[PDB]
């Protein structure tokens, strides 16, 4: 249907499967899976190769945060990394990042848990983040905007069919993005803080994206 | 403080 | 970006 | 909620919005287009016409910001349920929502070439603002970029009144004590906004989604603005920021 939610769900399932160091390694690892993930998102691969690069460079940060944040619904006050490592609040409050860590738990994790967004919803939200028309350099921003709107339509429909008892679920989903963005920007600020200091920096790919 | 007064 | 570009294609 | 309730809510907000904000969007765009006989705004294109230049504009925006906070604060109190909220949360909601609202409303005063200033008596060009020295020349450009995209939605004062209310009743602000009441109220506001957009913009698709999307852009614009103020504080020994803005900014995001 131009932007089928089943394929988006498949993209999600197809890749399910020093704490600051363990976290940066996990991120580096998920950057590879992110690529595979993007390719499975309907129409992403049809865009010019150069646009794909731009979209991923601009949204990888938020895309990976939304991912582990949803996966973290399963645990109390911690974060479940793709590498299987479980970062507890204390560890965060030991690397000097307990604040932002608490924002992740309260502004994202708990929110996703309370409305219990399923994987199809996460997938759609992530697709929306991916098709960002405001990314600088795109050969056809309008085309990307169209793709984003197609996800709006598919997700809205999915919500109205899967959750007819909750009219505002659609809006509630779209309202998870503001925090994701504000939190993403702060994680970016921290990463750029842990970089311009070194001492055994992160892995190469994450470093590449960090330029 | 000011925000408290404004209200 | 060699890595991102390499993987995408 | 029944459609009648949602419509009543939409009208209530529009009325208090008209009372809280002197220069509406309808007036501004009328001015920007020149379909009103009162006085075509003076056009400031450079230093001579404006009569450090960065400081004066700094003072200008600062003064206008302080006024807006007070205006927004008054409007918030007219939102059903707001004053019934724990006082602490009211402060928190305003602390984080005012700048997002300020930039939302600033768009009503801009076009691709400039922005109305001083009650709509002046019109400072975009070009001029982008030519200010040091980091002073990259403060408005982000707002203009946002404004252009936001104004493409063609929202009117009745649409904005509800949208702004939605921004205020955000249950994801750091430090909130009781999230549920805040989210229940926003839920009603969201439904009212959805109905408003459907009746006011029958031929516009996914307008509700595109508008909510703008809420994340506002986050970015706010953080990016704080950072620029960080620069100034660093490159201008005599920073000095109005105490109210200092309060709002102390431990923000
Ligand atoms: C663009 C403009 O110019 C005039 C004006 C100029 C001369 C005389 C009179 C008015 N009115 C407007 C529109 C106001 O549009 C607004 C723009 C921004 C803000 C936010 C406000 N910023 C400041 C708070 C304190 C000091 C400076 C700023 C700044 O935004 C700033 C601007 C330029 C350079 C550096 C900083 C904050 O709270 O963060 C409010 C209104
Ligand atoms: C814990 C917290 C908030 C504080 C401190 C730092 C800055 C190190 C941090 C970094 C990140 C990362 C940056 C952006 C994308 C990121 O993707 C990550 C892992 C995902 C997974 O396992 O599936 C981690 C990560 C994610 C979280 C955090």
């Amino acid at each position: 249907e131009d932007m089928p939610v089943e394929r988006i769900l498949e993209a999600e399932l197809a890749v399910e499967p020093d704490p600051v160091t363990n976290i940066c390694q996990a991120a580096d690892k998920q950057l590879f899976t992110l690529v595979e993930w993007a390719k499975r998102i309907p129409h992403f691969s049809e865009l010019p190769l150069d646009d794909q690069v731009i979209l991923l460079r601009a949204g990888w940060n938020e895309l990976l945060i939304a991912s582990f944040s949803h996966r973290s619904i399963a645990v109390k006050d911690g974060i479940l990394l793709a590498t299987g490592l479980h970062v507890h609040r204390n560890s965060a409050h030991s690397a000097g990042v307990g604040a932002i860590f608490d924002r992740v738990l309260t502004e994202l994790v708990s929110k996703m848990r309370d409305m219990q967004m399923d994987k199809t919803e996460l997938g759609c939200l992530r697709a929306i983040v991916l098709f960002n028309p405001d990314s600088k350099g795109l050969s056809n921003p309008a085309e990307v905007e169209a793709l984003r709107e197609k996800v709006y339509a598919s997700l809205e429909a999915y919500c109205k069919h899967k959750y007819p008892e909750q009219p505002g679920r659609f809006a509630k989903l779209l309202l998870r993005l503001p925090a994701l963005r504000s939190i993403g920007l702060k994680c970016l600020e921290h990463l750029f803080f842990f970089k311009l200091i070194g001492d055994t920096p992160i892995d190469t790919f994450l470093m590449e994206m960090l330029e | 403080k000011q925000l408290s007064e404004l209200l | 970006h060699k890595i991102l570009h390499r993987l995408l294609q | 909620a029944e459609s009648a309730d949602l419509r009543a809510l939409a009208k209530h907000l529009y009325d208090s919005y008209i009372k809280s904000f002197p220069l509406t969007k309808a007036k501004a765009r009328a001015i920007l287009t020149g379909k009103t006989t009162d006085k075509s705004p003076f056009v400031i294109y450079d230093m001579n016409s404006l009569m450090e230049v960065a400081i004066r504009i700094f003072q200008g925006c600062q003064f206008r910001s302080v006024e807006a906070v007070q205006e927004i604060t008054e409007y918030a109190k007219s939102i059903p349920g707001f004053v019934n909220l724990d006082l602490n949360d009211q402060v928190t909601l305003l602390k984080y929502g005012v700048h997002e609202i300020i930039y939302t409303m600033l768009a009503s005063l801009m076009n691709k070439d400039g922005v109305l200033i001083s009650e709509g008596q002046g019109f400072m060009t975009r070009e001029f603002l982008k030519s200010l020295r040091k980091p002073f020349g990259d403060f408005m450009e982000p707002k203009f970029e946002f404004a252009v995209k936001f104004n493409a939605l063609e929202l009117d004062d009745s649409d904005l009144a509800i949208f702004i209310a939605v921004i205020i009743l955000s249950g994801d602000r750091p430090g909130l004590l009781n999230v549920k009441p805040i989210e229940d109220i926003q839920d009603n506001l969201l439904q009212a906004l959805e109905l408003q957009l459907k009746l006011n913009h029958p031929e516009s698709s996914q307008l509700f989604a595109k508008l909510l999307q703008k809420m994340t852009d506002l986050r970015q614009i706010v953080t990016e603005h704080v950072q620029l103020l960080q620069v100034i504080k660093k490159t201008e020994t005599d920073m000095s920021l109005h105490p109210l803005l200092q309060e709002i900014y102390k431990d923000l995001y």
